């Protein structure tokens, strides 16, 4: 009953930790970004490789902290900061800067939040025109091996909701991920190799198990 | 209206909570389910499958197929030992990476009973006898064929049976304090003319119907 | 004590005491009526799909790591089944595989016969992309290796990892049979259609892979035959395509 | 009184929430509704209307009415091609800005079936024949009139019918992998004396009854 | 009807393939497997029977 599929997988984990600033000279360090694939968190990856097709809902909680730079200016009296967290479905537009029009589009679901309150949280349905996600794919996209276009699940963008010419602060986000209502099909043998990259199944040859003294060896009874 | 009183535990994010969550895409109808063959409800369905044991895990043969073959030699050697090991899945290197072994390393406490199966892979003209002996946990390994005969044993005649199955009741975890299994030459192998010389034994391990696991943890393999 | 089976204009003979594995308990069937009811029109040829297609034989010797075949792309030149792979844009099918071998009672050996669904294989070098020609040759079996491979575009086909980074003793989780030469020399596996969509293209996607691996190597003595041939015969079952009208 | 316990998620502003709200003008009686004609319940009611396709979208004629007219020429040319295009709404520039195309670009996944309609706008004395051929997705475009006749086709005789309707079943999105439609001169146009020379074909696209859309997003047009 | 007259200890496999009238003879083992065939294992059967439907002359 503790070996049920739901108790084995319905558990939370930190999957991404990014940093983003209020003012900078880089314009890519002004927002935080993460493509959502289930092959780049090594926590849940090996537990999912026991199965061939999976189907679940997704629940995401956010933990956000800030600090003021140690550059020059003290004596401030700042109000609490506001943060925007935008989810893009598979097939939506992608921003390029924090001042883009794409932060304001009516079809990207977004969350606004101010510090001191409870941490924010939203839930995602099973978003696939297919009938299950695919942990394994033996074939081509149309041409990249192993990758198909049915495992698109979206992206996450975070920025500050300041006005104009803000004060210099730097923020950090932790994204916590959790699957719900999980169903699996076609079990597979476990991975007896260390993972090399986050896209393929490539590996180096490793031994089957560890050695002992002889085929008759049994350690002494205490 | 409706006087209300906040209890402690408010506005915390607990990683193991089970609350409702706001959905980010309410105007979305999910794809209906498809009846894919091979649905899994429980991890005991994976542990209750036979898998091949790497018994010959000695120095030199850890990356060849020779690790799976027990080397039966020819001639008259009718008191020597063929093999021996302790029955300790999850800990011992013999049983560590099987299908039952990999599942047991996600849990901290487990207990059940094990089914072993031995298969003689020789030519159809070979005949002979073996003795398969089991000592309970606490007892020492036998040192001769005679005192193995005075315990719990079974005499296996490979000219009449190609396989012999063995159920072991009392299995758990915490210099062994575990049971063990050994095999002894009763007779020796007799062949006619124009046959291969050597012969081999293979071994399969699985779990019986009652098997319990508790306290999901991290796996110590990656 | 011989049963003979006919499909179309094909006839093979088996032993009626053979033991059959259905893959996950599921026979093949057509997708019923109304999962895509409006305009998605299906059809089935049924005529020269249900007949036995016999591949060539492979030679088993003392040093043979194994053989594998991709399904489909191994029936792409097999007559009318390879014809509908060209004309139709979508399709699905199930299969019945017979594997047989001819040996004496003075030989010994042991085979594993397994059908691995979506056997995604890794490249020989770590930071590389696998080529499609190193995955399949069509009707000709590829070969595993008894040592670790190198070069570029090669599949890391050491037999102990089975090209998948898993332990080869654990492929019993898949639909499988054992062939032990001092006993039976036949194996039959029925394989339904398994995918995450109801129909799909047949040149871009490999559904499953048939693998044959010797665990106990073949051995013989003085004047016996130094080889054993293995024969694979495939019958497509309940195949179905998109409509063209 | 009434012991109460705050759960995490308290005092956050989630952009997708659906809570009650305090009204700012409670002593206000709204104007009653008026039965205006033309009420819309669903965006599929807009997509299921015919609209004119700009098939002649070549260089030079992109801001004239000439973009909507297919140029049927006179003489004897009874094997040449009249037009051809892929059927890919939302992506292809032919179908991109129609009434069906603009609705499809608010969604990330869609699938259904399409109705095409062709109208011959010549004089009443012109007669002739055309061949309208459809290739499924995956198949190549035909290169002659003969191999277009060997597929799915229809022979349209404009002396007897002024219009011909065509339903296309398998439509979705993700160098095409889509179906296409082509038109071929079967005979050529025959006129009497004292008639205009050239003639034109127009094309209308709409959606059939079953059409599904998912994952509302931002539109990539402004 | 085909009968294998070997010793009792011999084992192996054969492929018996039939092409209809009008079709060519196969040139390999692979394209014979793609037609109507039967795999005959002489370690398990000593005989294999075969019926042929469409027979005539000119």
């Amino acid at each position: 009953s503790e070996s049920s599929i739901e108790n084995f997988l319905c558990r939370s984990a930190c999957v991404y930790m990014g940093e983003y600033h209020t003012t900078n000279t880089d314009t890519s360090k002004l927002f935080a970004s993460w493509t959502i694939n289930a092959r780049r968190m090594v926590q849940m990856r090996r537990k999912l490789e026991l199965f061939t097709y999976v189907r679940f809902d997704m629940e995401v909680t956010f933990v956000i902290t800030s600090k003021q730079d140690q550059g020059t200016q003290l004596g401030q009296d700042m109000p609490p900061l506001t943060h925007q967290i935008m989810y893009i479905p598979p097939g939506g537009p992608i921003p390029k800067s924090v001042t883009d029009y794409t932060w304001q589009t009516s079809t990207n679901p977004s969350i606004f939040w101010t510090e001191g309150n409870a941490p924010p949280r939203m839930s995602i349905p099973f978003i696939s025109i297919g009938n299950a996600y695919s942990n394994f794919y033996d074939g081509w996209s149309h041409g990249v091996y192993g990758y198909n276009t049915l495992n698109h699940m979206g992206q996450i963008y975070v920025r500050h909701v300041n006005g104009s010419s803000p004060l210099p602060m730097t923020s950090t986000v932790r994204m916590y991920f959790k699957p719900k209502h999980v169903k699996v099909w076609v079990p597979r043998p476990p991975r007896l190799c260390q993972y090399k990259n986050a896209s393929t199944v490539n590996f180096t040859p490793t031994n089957i198990t560890e050695k002992r003294q002889s085929i008759n060896y049994i350690p002494e009874t205490v | 209206g409706l006087p209300v009183m906040n209890t402690p535990g408010s506005n915390q994010f607990l990683t193991s909570d089970d609350f409702q969550s706001p959905s980010a895409m309410p105007q979305f109808d999910v794809t209906p389910e498809l009846n894919i063959p091979g649905e899994v409800q429980n991890l005991m369905e994976i542990a209750e499958v036979d898998s091949v044991v790497p018994v010959n895990n000695v120095e030199g043969k850890l990356d060849t197929m020779e690790i799976y073959r027990i080397p039966v030699q020819s001639g008259n050697h009718q008191s020597s030992q063929v093999f021996g090991f302790q029955v300790q899945p999850g800990l011992d290197n013999v049983f560590k990476h099987t299908l039952l072994g990999e599942i047991l390393n996600y849990y901290a406490h487990w207990s059940g009973s094990i089914k072993l199966t031995f298969v003689f892979c020789g030519s159809a003209m070979a005949t002979g006898k073996f003795l398969l002996a089991y000592a309970p946990p606490g007892a020492n390994a036998p040192k001769s064929r005679k005192d193995a005969m005075l315990g719990t044993h079974i005499i296996w005649d490979v000219g009449l049976q190609s396989s012999c199955v063995l159920c072991i009741p009392w299995i758990s975890q915490t210099y062994t304090s575990a049971g063990n299994v050994t095999c002894w030459y009763q007779t020796g192998i007799v062949v006619p003319a124009g046959t291969p010389t050597s012969c081999s034994i293979m071994c399969f391990v699985s779990a019986c119907n009652d098997f319990s696991v508790r306290l999901l943890k991290d796996t110590p393999f990656i | 004590r011989v049963r003979s089976i006919t499909l179309g204009n094909s006839t093979i003979t088996t032993q009626e005491s053979a033991n059959v594995v259905v893959a996950y308990g599921r026979w093949p069937e057509y997708l019923k009526d109304n999962e895509a009811t409006a305009e998605d029109q299906p059809t089935q040829p049924d005529v020269a799909t249900c007949r036995f297609y016999t591949l060539e034989s492979v030679t088993w010797e003392r040093d043979s790591p194994g053989w594998w075949w991709k399904f489909p792309d191994a029936l792409k030149d097999m007559g009318l089944f390879g014809q509908n792979m060209y004309y139709h844009y979508l399709g699905r099918a199930g299969y019945t595989i017979h594997v047989q071998c001819n040996a004496s009672k003075f030989h010994q050996g042991c085979l594993m016969v397994v059908c691995v669904p979506e056997a995604e294989m890794g490249c020989s070098q770590v930071d590389g992309t696998v080529n499609e020609h190193s995955l399949s040759e069509g009707e000709t079996a590829k070969k595993f290796a008894s040592t670790s491979t190198n070069g570029t575009n090669t599949v890391q086909s050491i037999v102990t990892n089975a090209g998948m980074g898993v332990g080869v003793g654990n492929l019993t989780i898949f639909p499988h049979q054992w062939i032990n030469l001092r006993t039976n020399n036949c194996a039959t596996i029925v394989m339904p259609y398994i995918n995450n969509v109801p129909m799909d293209n047949m040149f871009r996607h490999h559904n499953f892979t048939l693998m044959i691996i010797p665990f106990v190597p073949l051995d013989y003595s003085s004047d016996s035959s130094t080889y054993v041939p293995i024969t694979v015969t495939v019958a497509p079952m309940c195949a179905e395509y998109n409509g063209l009208r």
